[PDB]
């Protein structure tokens, strides 16, 4: 999905289709970040909450 | 012979200086503007047929309308220099001459070049404003040219109204430079917005503003 | 084959530079064409607010022609019989010759058209090329108004002149590109549409309505409404990465 | 704080194509996950057809919030924007 096709889907204006093509249909990921320091260095554990 | 071309250059330069002094808001009577050439040769050249620059200086007072619309406008002093390579000498004495009568703006036309050590002698004449120009520049009035449209400097408020209509800050406008011939033709300073009225072939008349630095 | 092998990639890289240069210039909700951080590039998009797919080449009748033919086309004189509107095209042709009340109107309108002539001829289109892209196709609306209402013939009209002059004059001011009631918005609204007003005033003048198009009343109203509707449909859309 | 009242609104009153697009999309997405439909449901079952059928007769309850450039905005009801 080259940069030029990105430029075309910007020319049409479908922002949701782009946000889809570059997320769900490829590689989505989740990161827990802090709010004071602002880094992806949060040590998280879920089933213990 | 070679006399008439020099005399013609000096004449055109003087006329352009007067029109420049007319668009900035001051007052020049029509007996001075419509000067023909025999008056110039008869009243400027010596019996040898050679000029005296010290007989071309003059003072200028503002009109009432321009005094009302633009408040920070004093008087104008125009003096053509005498020496060719303007160094520290003529610059210093000229600065004293402006610091003497306490007038507000002076125009020091040079001929060939100005020395840099004297080019530092311009922030030393405050609160006045000395503005330098070369002579070989003002032979042609750039405003009668086809492309260049009208530039109209604004007042203090109207600017505030313009910044209210678009909800802006003074840094987010198209800019013009402090050294750009149609920006010193009007004598701009940092924070003054010139209005431009360009022609357009999709709506005829298009008004576009532009700020200085 | 060699030249073909050479230039295409050059043009491609050139296009990449252009696109990577111009890819954040938007049209915000009031006509400004700002970049990513507010440097107003164009104060009003395209100088007129129109789109790009909506304009068509049209002719502006006023510019070309000689003064005698222009006068023969637009001038009206109710006093003298020979140079007035024909009698067999209007029913009310007996209640006309003599009332200055209306020769006033006609004189003022003709002076306005002279102002448009000198304006467009001197300042803008210097060479005089009378063919330029503009919105709203007028002639199609005209002959559509002729077909839908059968208005052909052989018949006299019933349209009054004050509805004509006051109709066009009250139309030319309902064409909104910028709204609000501040003075700057009003002047911008005045300049944004001037060539188009010269077009409408150039087409729908009186003799070219009662002596060439031969409309009536209902069709006239339908036409003004149509012009308003289409002009309101042919504007740019805020949110358009131009 | 930055809103504009219901007399000073100065944006165009015509439903643009992008707005129409997102209204149809979102309303269809709501009609799909079992939401109350506000017209007479008859001979069409596709959610997009139902959404357009609602937009034709003007019954869609949503609020357009047009963000002006510098930070303010305006609030229009989807049942007063003149659908072309
Ligand atoms: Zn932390």
């Amino acid at each position: 999905f080259g940069e030029m096709e990105r430029d075309c889907m910007i020319a049409h204006g479908a922002a949701g289709f782009l946000k889809e093509r570059l997320m769900e249909a490829s590689d989505a990921f989740r990161v827990h970040v802090c709010g004071i320091c602002g880094l992806m260095s949060v040590i998280a554990n879920l089933k213990k909450n | 012979e070679d006399n008439n071309r020099i005399i013609s250059r000096l004449w055109r330069s003087f006329r352009t200086v007067k029109e420049m002094a007319a668009d900035r808001g001051y007052f020049i009577s029509q007996e001075e503007m419509d000067q023909s050439l025999e008056e110039f040769r008869s009243k400027i050249c010596d019996s040898m047929g050679n000029p005296q620059r010290k007989l071309m200086s003059f003072l200028a007072n503002p009109t009432p309308e321009a005094l009302e619309k633009y408040s920070d406008l004093g008087t104008l002093w125009v003096e053509f220099c005498d020496e060719p390579s303007v160094g520290i000498k003529t610059m210093r004495n000229f600065c004293l001459r402006i610091q003497e009568k306490n007038f507000s703006t002076g125009i020091f036309i040079y001929q060939n070049n100005i020395t840099p050590s004297a080019n530092k002698m311009i922030p030393t004449v405050s609160p006045a404003i000395i503005e330098t120009f070369q002579e070989s520049d003002l032979v042609v009035n750039i405003t009668h040219h086809e492309l260049v449209p009208k530039h109209i400097r604004l007042s203090d408020g109207e600017k505030s109204q313009l910044l209210q209509r678009y909800k802006l800050k003074e840094s987010q406008l198209p800019r013009i430079q402090r050294e750009d011939p149609v920006a010193r033709y009007l004598g701009l300073k940092r924070g003054q917005v010139v209005k431009i009225i360009r022609r357009s072939e999709t709506s005829g008349r298009y008004a576009s503003y532009r700020i200085c630095l | 084959l060699i030249d073909t092998a050479v230039k295409t990639a050059e043009t491609g890289y050139i296009q990449r530079r252009l696109v990577k240069a111009l890819e954040d210039i938007m049209v915000h909700y009031d006509g400004t064409t700002r970049n990513s951080l507010g440097d107003i590039i164009q104060f009003l998009y395209g100088e007129d607010g129109l789109d790009g797919t909506q304009v068509e080449r049209q002719t502006i009748d006023t510019i070309p022609g000689s003064d005698k033919a222009f006068h023969k086309r637009y001038y009206v004189d109710l006093m003298d019989e020979k140079n007035s509107i024909k009698p067999d095209v209007i029913e009310y042709a007996a209640d006309i010759l003599g009332d200055v009340e209306l020769q006033k109107e006609l004189n003022s309108e003709y002076e306005q058209l002279v102002s448009d002539r000198k304006f467009l001829r001197e300042i803008v289109f210097v060479n005089g090329d009378h063919n330029w892209p503009l919105p709203v196709n007028l002639r199609r609306i005209i002959q559509n108004a002729q077909q839908i209402f059968h208005l052909d013939r052989a018949k006299a009209s019933d349209l009054t002149i004050p509805e004509i002059i006051h109709g066009v004059r009250d139309l030319c001011k309902k064409l909104f590109v910028l709204r609000g009631e501040n003075e700057l918005i009003k002047e911008a609204q005045q300049n944004a549409t001037s060539l188009f007003q010269c077009l409408v005033r150039a087409r729908l003048a009186t003799r070219r309505i009662l002596e060439e198009f031969r409309l009536n009343r209902d069709a006239f109203e339908w036409v003004l409404g149509t012009i308003e509707a289409q002009f309101q449909r042919s504007l740019v859309h805020p949110g358009e990465m131009v | 704080e930055l809103a504009i009242l219901k007399e000073e609104r100065t944006t165009t009153p015509y439903l643009t194509k992008y707005e129409r697009a997102r209204i149809l999309g979102t309303r269809a997405l709501q009609i799909s996950m079992n939401a109350p439909v506000l017209v007479d449901i008859e001979g069409e079952t596709d959610p997009l057809q139902i959404a357009m059928k609602e937009l034709s007769q003007r019954k869609i309850p949503l609020v357009i919030r047009r963000y002006l450039p510098d930070g303010s905005y305006e609030d229009w009801g989807c049942d007063e924007l003149i659908v072309d």
